[PDB]
RNA sequence: AGUAUGGGAGAGGAUGGUAGAAUUCCAGGUGUAGCGGUGAAAUGCGUAGAGAUCUGGAGGAAUACCGAUGGCGAAGGCAGCCAUCUGGCCUAAUACUGACGCUGAGGUACGAAAGCAUGGGGAGCAAACAGGAUUAGAUACCCUGGUAGUCCAUGCCGUAAACGAUGUCUACUAGCCGUUGGGGCCUUUGAGGCUUUAGUGGCGCAGCUAACGCGAUAAGUAGACCGCCUGGGGAGUACGGUCGCAAGACUAAAACUCAAAUGAAUUGACGGGGGCCCGCACAAGCGGUGGAGCAUGUGGUUUAAUUCGAUGCAACGCGAAGAAC
């Protein structure tokens, strides 16, 4: 805005793992409201991930997205250094992009899979920050 | 095929463009690189980027002669002149000396008209 | 200019001695200067213009 | 008011020589794909080798820095360095002439740039002109080339917002602060402080002015001489004459037409002037319309009639919160 900072929005931590994280995808894969179904689709992935491999869900889930953040931009066209919010909000974007145009039937078994994907190191979102990283690498001088 | 030690870089920058020509001493050319022609065919041939896109692939071409110290003189305006060196530093030369050898008439010539636009 | 180099003297600070140099040489301008023909009429002004402003300078300094 | 004698500052004028930087062109060396240009492009240049860098050569024109409401000259105007010829100005004392002065109708000399005649010269820039762009059109602005000219010698031309928009000369009328060239006086720490004179700038009392403003460099207070004006157009025009090779210049009307044309300043309004600031105005996000079927209103067509209103934002699920009779 013109005047003043608006301070930004807290959201209270996922109730069953106490993650802000979670709470957060959680909200990004939701839509028109459905949090019930946003989450029923959030906890079966995370409880199929963890039964396939034995591994601390949000442990697990904070390595993943770490890999899939990214690092850089460009503004209008000169780069600049991503906020940290602004990473966490581009990696889930990311994800929930990339799953939403894999060829899986369903959902919660298809973020499973990139979950999966992104932590092998081949993916969309990967894909996607590695193209971010070359063109901020084209136009490294302005700036 | 030549062998040399030392060498000259100079440095063309104008409003347009930039040319960033590596020669031996007694002027010799020996490499040569332009911001627009390492791609970059617009407005943005003035850029910075270009111009350290082009002292790259000349200090990258003239590696081959094996020279480790350079010197730099860099003639005229434009954008990127501080560029070229920062390449040239980038790519590994130990650059001795830097230094201007922009013309300065005592008026003599007379310059073209006043553009009005 | 001239800027002979230190043995571990780095090229962004060597860089920026350059360019400090330069900016007090004043090299630039004088290449501006040439860049199109400018008429007497107008040179005088301008000097007159300059001339006006350095003495109002030096008055309110002086206040 | 003028003269003799000692010193001082200066892009004052004329003639000749000479030095450095840079542009252009011409040969040779290295070397291979672009160069150049614009808002973006394109014309143009380059593989029979451009642009870049180095060496050598040719020629023209102008003199970076110093540089400064700094300097000089009647005005126009005068810039590197050296020599020759030459005008004016400032400054100290003494000594001379004894009103020899001011202005000036006619007349006469000088007089930017452009232009004209003869001969020479020509790097860069550039009227005209050609091509490429922009635009509805582009005879323009922008871009690529480019002739006269710009330069030199000898003459002509007599013009400019040739402006301080302020004719020349003389005397008098508070003060404060700079700066250029001289004279005089006093301190010392070797450079400073006071005065006076001739220039060149910034404020300002009184006074003047319609106002803005001027104010010892008057547009104040007075004197001497000259030039000029009498509403706006027609019109610095025609006729006649003079000058000029020509372009043109100078002197200079009338018929006719209108009630105005103007100066300074005051409020608004506006500016592709300057700025400052706000709003889901942008930006950052989520979901839509524009594509399909259907509902509803409108414009057009059609009809015997498709009853009448609302029309950018701010009309179009609007008057109509409800037409089978
Ligand atoms: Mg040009
Ligand atoms: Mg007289
Ligand atoms: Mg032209
Ligand atoms: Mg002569
Ligand atoms: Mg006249
Ligand atoms: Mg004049
Ligand atoms: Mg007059
Ligand atoms: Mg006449
Ligand atoms: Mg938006
Ligand atoms: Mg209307």
């Amino acid at each position: 805005p013109r005047r003043r900072v608006v301070a930004a929005r807290e959201i209270l931590p996922d109730p069953k793992f106490s993650s802000q994280t979670i709470a957060k995808f959680m909200n990004h894969v939701m839509q028109d409201g459905k949090k019930s179904i946003a989450e029923s689709i959030v906890y079966g992935a995370l409880e199929r991930v963890q039964e396939k491999n034995k591994v601390d869900p949000v442990e697990f889930f904070e390595t993943t997205l770490e890999k899939v953040r990214p690092m850089v931009e460009v503004k209008a066209q000169v780069p600049m250094e991503v906020r940290p919010s602004r990473r966490t909000a581009l990696a889930m974007r990311w994800l929930v992009d990339a799953a939403a145009k894999r060829s899986e039937k369903t959902m919660a078994l298809r973020l499973a899979g990139e979950l999966l994907d992104a932590a092998e190191g081949k993916g969309a979102a990967i894909k996607k920050r590695e193209d971010v990283h070359r063109m901020a690498e084209a136009n490294k001088a302005f700036s | 095929t030549r062998t040399v030690s030392e060498g000259v870089a100079h440095i063309h920058a104008s409003f347009n463009n930039t040319i960033v020509t590596i020669t031996d001493r007694q002027g010799n050319a020996l490499a040569w690189a332009t911001s627009g022609g390492q791609g970059f065919r617009g407005s943005r041939k003035s850029t910075p980027f270009a111009a350290q896109v082009a002292a790259e692939v000349a200090g990258k071409a003239a590696l081959d002669y094996g020279l480790k110290n350079l010197d730099v003189l860099v003639k005229g305006p434009g954008p990127g002149r501080e560029s070229a060196v920062r390449a040239l530093g980038a790519v590994g030369y130990k650059i001795n000396s830097i230094t201007d050898v922009t013309p300065i008439p005592h008026n003599g010539c007379r310059p073209p008209k006043k553009r009005r636009v | 200019p001239q800027v002979k180099l230190k043995e571990g003297e780095p090229v962004d600070v060597a860089i920026r001695r350059f360019k400090r140099s330069c900016e007090k040489a004043g090299v630039l301008a004088d290449v501006r200067k040439r860049e199109f023909y400018e008429k007497p009429t107008q040179e005088r002004k301008r000097k007159k213009a300059a001339a006006v402003k350095r003495y109002q300078k030096k008055l309110a300094r002086e206040s």
